[PDB]
């Protein structure tokens, strides 16, 4: 499918004399679920090492910007009522009480890291009230917030979405390699590095929603703009910088003014507040939600969020210094293959599925090539009988071809039959295409 | 001065230099030990000062955690003509004045030391001994390296130094290299495990986990304290060390009544009577584990050193040679056509005696361009510069053509 | 994006001697260079 003649090396009998193949390869990445093929040709009926690049999936990952944490809080109040001219019950001190200054009555609290505030309220003054003096008495209140539930939620926003391709690197003699990379980025794998161009679109715009993450539980979406300043009656009215601060109600957390409602009725004070339960909002908007045809959802491995939108990209990944050769592969191996069936479509991004029954005596590959060399089929061969499958592209309603299949041995013919279904576009001018298309919603 | 409540025996002295056993045998809050007080100076030995409740090198030696090297300390007075000072000479140290000895952890993972002849002192680089008249040498030995030790049973016989791009670090010859060799002095962290040698590391990823073993508790007592050791009138309020081995374990027997904080009461049995000693839990004691090769292990000692490392900058920065000629260029009456075998051509330019002509097209194995000036009529040599999709292909080629006939070009 | 690229009919490319970049655009200029104090003569040229 693609040779390395300008950098090919002698890959002596039996032993390997690989010379660290340095020539880069420029081949177009296959569509989603397709594969990219390489040819390492040595001596006929020998060598024929195949490096494959499976395209697992293309996702529109999120690039998070600012973030904060929040939880559920409830207040507790301590009250102390003193008559006039007792302690700091002077009226001038009474109205000018700073919220961050603690009264002397609540000194057993002492120094604490919890979020807290202090208020002073004037009351009646007189023998009916309880104090001989007729000037107004004072009620000092110290309130501190405490976390109700032992959980926290992280609220963030996506400034932009980035295309992100996952590849499966079927390496020479072993396919234990899976990598993920973005646009114009390279990853230092074995035998050099793999780079991705993805020159079509490196971004897919922005958004004006907010996202919630519950660690170990998933994600969710809320339909409000991400505000960096706390607001009463909204989400993130009390916000912190870490889960520990939320779970401990640490004083470093920010909160909006006037959240606590005070009821200084003469019998007992009532300290209470109405707070948006972030857990309720989190449960309301679990991720599988569609907004103006975007359908945000959890990325595989629950490491983020996606964005399914109509579109497509062009990916041209490049290898470099690809060198992975051994000596034990000098021995030849024989196999037997049997055509199984054909399904799929033609001239479609999904492509056509070919499944083959391979009856082999050992480890090996398959190198069926058509008469004109346009179409290539590669499938591993294993001991006994196995059923493998592959993805190709066609442009004919009916498929009837012959391929020259030979697994490092004698050349044999393989004949493929079957037809392909027709995709209805409901609107066609010239053709569909075969590029790399990202997932789209139905309403798009 | 809680840091002077040493774990274990707390014997901060070296063999031979036993003239300070009053204060260097178990180090306590009272006296001053020359081989220990240097570790507590601000700005010096910061790694140990962070892990201040773990054993020192001398303490680890006296607890049989770390062995003593063959010739434990070959005296320069009697063995200055022997190949002793080899591992010391590759380190860049800095001794203060009036010190007659200095100890370090050698390559094998044992403790060695350099001792100057009597009445001499180690110089500022600890490499030579010099004599000063009327100078009072300190009775201890200067700790050369910044390290802390602990007791471990984890095996490390398969542990070895794995540094990338290093031909030789310290006294260890990692491999054999030829060519350029960047030689310098660098600060390398290192660890020592059980049944192993020194292991230099590229990174220091270490974590500490707490426990309730006796080494994690600091137990003290007052001087002049009623019904305790040293029960006599004092003119000063000072503390005294206590051995935690006497306080009974929970649901067990003991010899002394013992009280403490929450952790001690959870681990040990706190008394309901008048107590004999107070046992607190240490700042940061515990078990320190180092990440080697991606897996955590329990080292015997952890420290850092200033040693001479030889690196290889590069074998070859980059090789750019591309005499590629895998294309056929032929001048045609319709246009100048070049077919590039393999690599596709998107845009190209052709120059002929100053005048040039460009062309743009989709990536394809061939491209056609208008002729530059009168080169079509005059023939000659025309240079072509094109942009290929691949690499390692020459972008400058030359095409030789004879004079052409425009009649076929414009024929209609 | 190696240099031989055309953008909105500009075709930037490497200058001769790879000391910079060019810009091939449609246009023309009028050049009127001037000599001054031009004196380069010898004696051996007297022969025919
Ligand atoms: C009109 O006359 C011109 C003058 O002779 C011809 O133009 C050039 O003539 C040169 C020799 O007189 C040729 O030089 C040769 O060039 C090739 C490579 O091009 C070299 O390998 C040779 O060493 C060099 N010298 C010789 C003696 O061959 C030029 O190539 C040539 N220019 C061309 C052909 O473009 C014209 O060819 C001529 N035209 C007609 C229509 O008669
Ligand atoms: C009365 O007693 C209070 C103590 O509760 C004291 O703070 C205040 O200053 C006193 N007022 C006087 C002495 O006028
Ligand atoms: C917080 O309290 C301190 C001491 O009580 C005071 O100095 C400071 O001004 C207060 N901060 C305010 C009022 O913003």
């Amino acid at each position: 499918c693609s040779e390395l003649i300008q950098a090919s090396s002698r890959i002596t009998e039996g032993v390997n004399t690989k010379c660290r193949l340095s020539g880069t390869a420029l081949i177009r990445a296959g569509s989603v679920g397709a594969e990219a093929c390489l040819m390492l040709k040595g001596v006929k009926e020998d060598q024929t090492k195949f490096l494959k690049i499976k395209t697992v999936s293309s996702e529109l990952s999120c690039r998070e910007g600012q973030s904060y944490w929040t939880g559920s809080f409830s207040p507790k109040c301590l009250s102390s009522r003193r008559c006039h001219l007792v302690g700091e019950c002077h009226v001038n001190r009474c109205l000018s009480w700073r919220d961050n200054e603690t009264s002397a009555e609540f000194s057993f609290v002492g120094e604490s890291t919890t979020m807290r505030e202090n208020k002073c309220f004037e009351q009646c003054g007189g023998w009916g009230c309880g104090c001989f003096n007729v000037n107004p008495s004072c009620l000092f209140v110290h309130t501190y917030l405490q976390s109700v539930r032992k959980e926290a939620l992280r609220v963030f926003n996506c400034i932009d979405w980035v295309h992100k391709l996952t590849l499966e690197i079927t390496d020479f003699d072993g396919s234990v390699s899976t990598i993920d990379l973005g646009a114009s980025s390279s990853r230092f794998t074995n035998w050099g590095s793999v780079s991705l161009s993805l020159d079509a679109e490196g971004i897919s715009g922005s958004n004006s929603f907010s996202f919630i993450e519950s660690p170990g539980k998933g994600y969710a979406i809320v339909d409000e703009p991400f505000s960096e300043i706390p607001r009463q009656g909204f989400l993130g009215e009390i916000r912190c910088n870490s889960e520990s601060s939320v779970l401990s109600a640490h004083e470093s957390c920010l909160r909006a003014p006037n959240l606590i409602s005070y009821k200084p009725m003469i019998d007992q004070l009532e300290c209470t507040t109405n707070l948006i339960d972030p857990f309720v909002v989190f449960e309301r908007g679990s991720l599988p939600q569609t907004r103006n045809d975007k359908t945000f959802a959890a990325s595989k491995g629950n490491r983020g969020v996606q964005a399914f939108s109509k579109g497509s990209v062009q990916a041209d990944l490049t290898l470099m210094f690809d060198n992975f050769e051994v000596d034990f592969v000098g021995a030849a191996v024989s196999c037997d293959a049997a055509f199984l069936n054909l399904t799929g479509c033609y001239s479609c991004n999904a492509g056509a599925r070919v499944c083959l029954s391979i009856t082999s005596t050992g480890t090996g590959s398959l190198s069926a090539h058509n008469k004109d060399g346009s179409l290539h089929i590669v499938l591993p061969s294993e001991n006994g009988t196995k059923d493998q499958c592959q993805i190709l592209h066609f442009t004919v309603p009916e498929v009837e071809e012959e391929f020259m299949y030979s697994c490092d041995g004698d050349e044999r013919p393989l004949l493929v039959k079957g037809t392909l279904i027709a995709i209805d576009p409901f609107d066609d001018r010239r053709e569909a295409g075969g590029e790399s298309t990202v997932v789209n919603p139905k309403s798009g | 001065p809680h840091l002077r409540n040493r774990p274990g025996k707390g014997h901060n002295y070296i063999d031979g230099m036993t003239q300070e056993d009053a204060t260097c045998k178990p180090v306590t809050y009272a006296g001053a030990c020359s081989s220990f007080d240097v570790l507590l100076e601000k700005g010096k030995f910061p790694l140990f000062q962070s892990y201040a409740h773990h054993r020192t090198l001398l303490e680890a030696v006296h607890d049989t955690i770390i062995a003593k090297a063959d010739p434990p300390s070959c005296d320069l007075q009697s063995a200055h003509g022997n190949p002793c000072m080899k591992e010391k000479l590759v380190m860049k140290t800095h001794c203060p004045n009036d010190y007659q000895s200095a100890h370090y952890l050698n390559n094998d993972g044992k403790m060695a030391s350099v001792k100057c002849p009597p009445k001499y002192e180690l110089t500022e680089d600890c490499n030579f001994c010099r004599q000063m008249t009327g100078a009072s040498l300190k009775k201890g030995s200067y700790p050369l390296q910044d390290l802390f030790c602990q007791s471990s049973e984890d095996d490390g016989s398969k542990l070895k130094t794995k540094m990338k791009g290093v031909c030789e670090v310290g006294v260890q010859a990692l491999k054999k290299c030829d060519g350029q060799l960047s030689t310098a002095h660098e600060v390398v962290p290192f660890a020592v495990f059980k049944n192993s040698k020194k292991v230099y590391l590229d990174k220091l990823d270490l974590k500490t986990e707490e426990n309730l073993l006796p080494d994690s508790f600091v137990c003290f007592e007052h001087k002049g304290q009623y019904k305790g050791t040293m029960d006599s009138g004092q003119t000063k309020r000072e503390l005294k060390s206590f051995d935690i081995s006497q306080c009974p374990k929970i649901g067990g027997h003991g010899s002394k009544k013992c009280t403490g904080d929450a952790a001690f009461c959870s681990a040990y049995e706190c008394t309901a009577q008048y107590a004999n000693a107070y046992c607190s839990h240490a700042n940061g004691s515990g078990i320190v584990q180092i990440q080697v090769s991606g897996v955590w292990k329990k080292p015997l000692c952890v420290g850092y050193e200033r040693v001479v490392v030889k690196r290889e900058l590069s074998a070859k920065p980059i090789q750019r040679v591309e005499p590629c000629t895998t294309c056929i260029t032929k001048c045609e009456p319709h246009g100048l056509v070049v077919r590039s075998t393999g690599f596709k051509i998107s845009s190209a330019v052709a120059c002929a005696s100053g005048v040039c002509v460009t062309g743009s097209q989709s990536p394809s194995t061939e491209i056609t361009l208008k002729y530059p000036g009168i080169s079509q009529s005059s023939g000659g040599d025309i240079g072509v510069h094109m942009a290929h999709d691949d690499q390692s292909v020459s972008s400058k080629i030359v095409a030789h053509c004879p004079p052409q006939d425009p009649c076929l070009v414009h024929g209609c």
